[PDB]
RNA sequence: AUGGAGAGUUUGAUCCUGGCUCAGGAUGAACGCUGGCGGCGUGCCUAAUACAUGCAAGUCGAGCGAACGGACUGAUGUUAGCGGCGGACGGGUGAGUAACACGUGGAUAACCUACCUAUAAGACUGGGAUAACUUCGGGAAACCGGAGCUAAUACCGGAUAAUAUUUUGACGCAUGGUUCAAAAGUGAAAGACGGCUGUCACUUAUAGAUGGAUCCGCGCUGCAUUAGCUAGUUGGUAAGGUAACGGCUUACCAAGGCAACGAUGCAUAGCCGACCUGAGAGGGUGAUCGGCCACACUGGAACUGAGACACGGUCCAGACUCCUACGGGAGGCAGCAGUAGGGAAUCUUCCGCAAUGGGCGAAAGCCUGACGGAGCAACGCCGCGUGAGUGAUGAAGGUCUUCGGAUCGUAAAACUCUGUUAUUAGGGAAGAACAUAUGUGUAAGUAACUGUGCACAUCUUGACGGUACCUAAUCAGAAAGCCACGGCUAACUACGUGCCAGCAGCCGCGGUAAUACGUAGGUGGCAAGCGUUAUCCGGAAUUAUUGGGCGUAAAGCGCGCGUAGGCGGUUUUUUAAGUCUGAUGUGAAAGCCCACGGCUCAACCGUGGAGGGUCAUUGGAAACUGGAA
């Protein structure tokens, strides 16, 4: 535009809506208030544990576990690996990251943390799906 | 709390408190009673006028009135008078 | 009421101090008036001190108190004997 | 030492001893760089009213009179 | 000149447009797997949630009365108390606050200021009490109330005293100013010394310094699907009171005042120096350090005081928690530790006043959870390690194999070698300058002396801490893991499975011959760290001022008339608001950059510059923009 129009109009940047907003609320239960917090993790309980059905391009059963955060807030978190050990009323840790075929899921639950077992058989990349050093 | 400093504190307050409000109880009787003695235009007003400003600058002595405070009351009682 | 002290200036264990007209009721390391000189008690030895002599002297006449330390300071550089010469 | 002087016009004589100056100056725009015009308000005060409407005045501030004025009128040189 | 990199992805194929994603740098980070050391830092971001228990503000017996108590008349203590000063500092937190709160620049001829400094004038004369103590009562505590005594630098009354107030004459609007010549009325202390005086208590005036207070220009979040806001409101006149101006408050007048240049309202937020990112312009942020502000369980109020409407002060109300003989009482960690709770997440219920700073004191000293140090945590930055030289890129063993070999690989034994580290066994800093005391002179003032200021040299002391650090022996021994390897993007093979199990940031892979899944070898990237997640900037020219567009990709209102605003033909004269060029003042310090110096280097520390403003005042220029003719 314009400079006089650029004076009277200043430029308006585009906002940046983030993903896993689940991660960017907490919560005060003597307020009975939702806050602002920026989390990298949060701590949920499994409220059911299944498997979901992928993408149409992609054919697997996928599990996953129903997790209500620390938060009031319900969402659904993907399980890294192979084997897991969680049914319902089991502590879980959840992380960012969505889960491409998977319609609706955008966490995953941190293997080798609070209540959640690491990957038995893992023996390269025990970082991530949790597992300690072999011997 | 009770800090020994501050509970000594307590007593000496209100034994200043009692001293001072009947000092500036008896300034302020005699500031009144100066500038009514003024308005009528009675035959005491002098030296109640006096007894006013002797009383108004004793105090100003005492940190009970600031000083500016006491010049506000002299100036008024003498511009009247 | 207006000290003449030092500002503790140093990391652990090697202090650094500068030579600071400052309020008595103001923080060690806070608000201050004037910077006078500095104090370096870790040097060489001897502690190499600097200090200003007009600054200083101004200060003094006007009713600045030096501290214990900032007294000797100021003596091994005579800023007291001439401050005592102008009775 | 020195108070202040602002030029300004008078925009209301509504008041007794008392007119509203309107000193226009000019600000620059931060990132663009145009200068705009932009106007101030003052409320000053005359105990000889002589200030009409439309006059252009000299402005010099002062201690705090009542809650708004901090201005005497120093000088009119207009007539409109 | 010191500074600017792209790539993947729409299609049968292409060029555009356009979004998405990745490669970088960061954090008070958390999580997963690992983990040797040191030095500097950092460490409840959430519940301004609730707090068990310890400490965080006392000092002065040279101000003075003790039942004082008591060496030996009684040194010394404060048992307890009166009195003075301090408790308004220091420390904590960011709830509230969109405001002259904060930053910057000014103004106050509308202002207060204890201690500190200097100059003067002084400090006269009397009186009555009361703490403490004794003895009676109450009450369950907490405490409370009677009598009888006693001091003070406690209190009160007179004397005298200013530039204090009233009336008098001799500028920048409210004026300021210092002479005059009258009136009223305003003080005080003693203590410990020496031969009358010294010191440090005092009182009154001045100034200075310090610390506060108020006002103003500019700057400083989002929302217009928040458009009309206020009625002490806005101005005036009186009065009051405030350190002080002022609707600050109250009466009476008038109808005023602010607002598309965003009144008001709603939501959010402590502000700044500064930090992160970027080539820059900019964008994000407001941990630690420093300046300002506000708050102290929630909410009102005042007292004392120079200063508070007061974190470890008072009164009241409220909500909690505790005691009670039921009438009544006590409490406030957002001080330092620490506990419970919430959370993904953040530490010892430590040592010392040795240094610096603070309060009180003549000082010795006392207090100081300020502070100086230790404990824990790879939380971060930096530095050093975990071995080296020769030695067959052949043992034996894995893994492939084209069965010939290849690769792990100079890697290993193998000999020599070192001790950074580690162990033990001896030395062992700096930080220390003092204050006081002691002597010695000098200066001022002294009748003189004591005493004070100054000058010198003596004596002293360290939590850290027997800790840095050094020196001897001894051993390669006790010291590496994490992630990747389809392309972006450095690193490929075999086996298992067979659109399953699973992987994935995107393109996507996996359906018996996956360099994409799991494992094994090898490789590569880093390394006491390595990855993942969370958030910001970049890449993104993807809000384009620098630096984009609107024929068909998103975008010209259906078209006029027009108001504010924005812009505006040529010449001359003038002005100087913009513009340009100087000079002053300031833009604190700490930060960034440059240089230099000290830690064995570095991190870090310290010095000196530089830089930083729509800044203020004041000259100069006059082409352009602006004003006037």
């Amino acid at each position: 535009p314009t400079i006089n129009q650029l004076v009277r109009k200043p430029r308006q940047s585009k906002i940046k809506k983030s993903d896993s907003p689940a991660l960017n609320k907490g919560f005060n239960s003597k307020k009975k208030k939702f806050t602002d917090l920026n989390s990298p993790q949060k701590r949920g309980v499994c409220t059911r544990v299944g498997t979901m059905t992928p993408k149409k391009p992609n054919s697997a059963l996928r599990k996953y576990a129903r997790v209500r955060l620390s938060n009031n807030i319900e969402i659904n978190a993907y399980i890294p690996g192979i084997g897991h050990n969680l049914q319902e009323h089991s502590v879980v840790l959840v992380r960012g990251g969505r889960v491409k075929d998977l319609p609706g899921v955008r966490y995953h639950i941190v293997r080798g943390a609070l209540d959640t077992s690491g990957v038995d058989g893992r023996r390269q990349g025990r970082s991530l799906y949790g597992t300690k050093k072999p011997k | 709390a009770n800090i020994k400093s501050a509970i000594k504190r307590v007593k000496t307050t209100e034994k200043a408190e009692a001293r001072n409000i009947s000092q500036k109880s008896a300034m302020r009787t005699a500031v009144k009673n100066a500038k009514t003695a003024v308005s009528n235009n009675a035959d005491n007003k002098n030296e109640l006028v006096s007894l006013a400003v002797k009383l108004v600058d004793k105090a100003a002595q005492s940190n009970l009135i600031h000083s500016n405070k006491a010049d506000r009351i002299k100036s008024q009682l003498m511009t009247a008078n | 009421a207006v000290k003449i002290r030092l500002t503790r200036l140093g990391s652990k264990r090697n202090p650094f101090y500068r030579i600071v007209v400052a309020d008595a009721r103001s923080p060690r390391d806070g608000r201050i008036i004037e910077q006078i000189g500095t104090y370096n008690p870790t040097s060489a030895n001897a502690p190499e001190i600097k200090v200003d002599e007009a600054l200083a002297l101004k200060w003094l006449n006007d009713g600045a108190k030096p501290t214990d330390t900032v007294h000797n300071i100021l003596s091994k550089e005579g800023i007291m004997k001439k401050f005592d010469e102008q009775k | 030492n020195d108070r202040k002087v602002y030029v300004g016009k008078v925009v209301s004589d509504k008041m007794d001893k008392t007119i509203t100056v309107l000193v226009e100056t000019y600000k620059t725009h931060k990132l663009y760089g145009k200068r705009v015009k932009y106007s101030k308000k003052y409320k000053t005060h005359d105990e000889n009213n002589s200030a009409k409407l439309g006059d252009i005045v000299k402005i010099q501030e002062t201690r705090p009179l009542s809650a708004t004025k901090r201005f005497r009128l120093v000088e009119i040189v207009e007539e409109s």
